């Protein structure tokens, strides 16, 4: 279970951490 | 409980990273490709019980709302040290324990959202307290529980 949900789960965790910086670095 | 619209699309955008060709159901197939895009080679047995486990209904592909309750309740489980660690694995992909500017660019690539060649430079140097220019796990996990 964690092993197999933890992949799908992994690339949110990275594609979270990505659109947070961008969204910092640009807030106007 | 509570889910945002926000979080949907946080979801949704997770989704469409292994919906490869769009039609809105994830196959083994395109499981497998996307895990090897990211430096993994399971097995087809792995892929296949992937799948079992997450598809709700019988027909053997994942639809969205199959997916969203996978990670909806995965966002309530506890053990955050073991999801952080699979996402130093996507990066690490050499496994010599460290995470190199190459390799963040193109788990960047792979997952959709651009970040310039500056921003890559950027993000390994905040996270990389030490100074020697690359990323360890011990630095992935303060980079990434702030
Ligand atoms: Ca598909
Ligand atoms: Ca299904
Ligand atoms: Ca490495
Ligand atoms: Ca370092």
């Amino acid at each position: 279970d964690e092993v197999t949900v933890g992949k799908f789960y992994a690339t949110f965790l990275i594609q979270e951490y990505f659109r947070k910086f961008k969204k910092r670095k640009e807030q106007g | 409980d509570q889910l945002t619209e926000e979080q949907i699309a946080e979801f949704k955008e997770a989704f469409s990273l292994f919906d490869k060709d769009g039609d809105g159901t994830i196959t083994t197939k395109e499981l497998g490709t996307v895990m090897r895009s990211l430096g993994q080679n399971p097995t087809e047995a792995e892929l296949q019980d992937m799948i079992i486990e997450v598809d709700a209904d019988g027909n053997g592909t994942i639809d969205f709302p199959e997916f969203l309750t996978m990670m909806a309740r995965k966002m309530k489980d506890t053990d955050s040290e073991e999801e952080i660690r699979e996402a130093f694995r996507v990066f690490d992909k050499d496994g010599n324990g460290y995470i190199s500017a190459a390799e963040l660019r193109h788990v960047m690539t792979n997952l959709g959202e651009k970040l310039t060649d500056e921003e890559v430079d950027e993000m390994i140097r905040e996270a990389d307290i030490d100074g020697d220019g690359q990323v360890n796990y011990e630095e992935f996990v303060q980079m990434m529980t702030a």
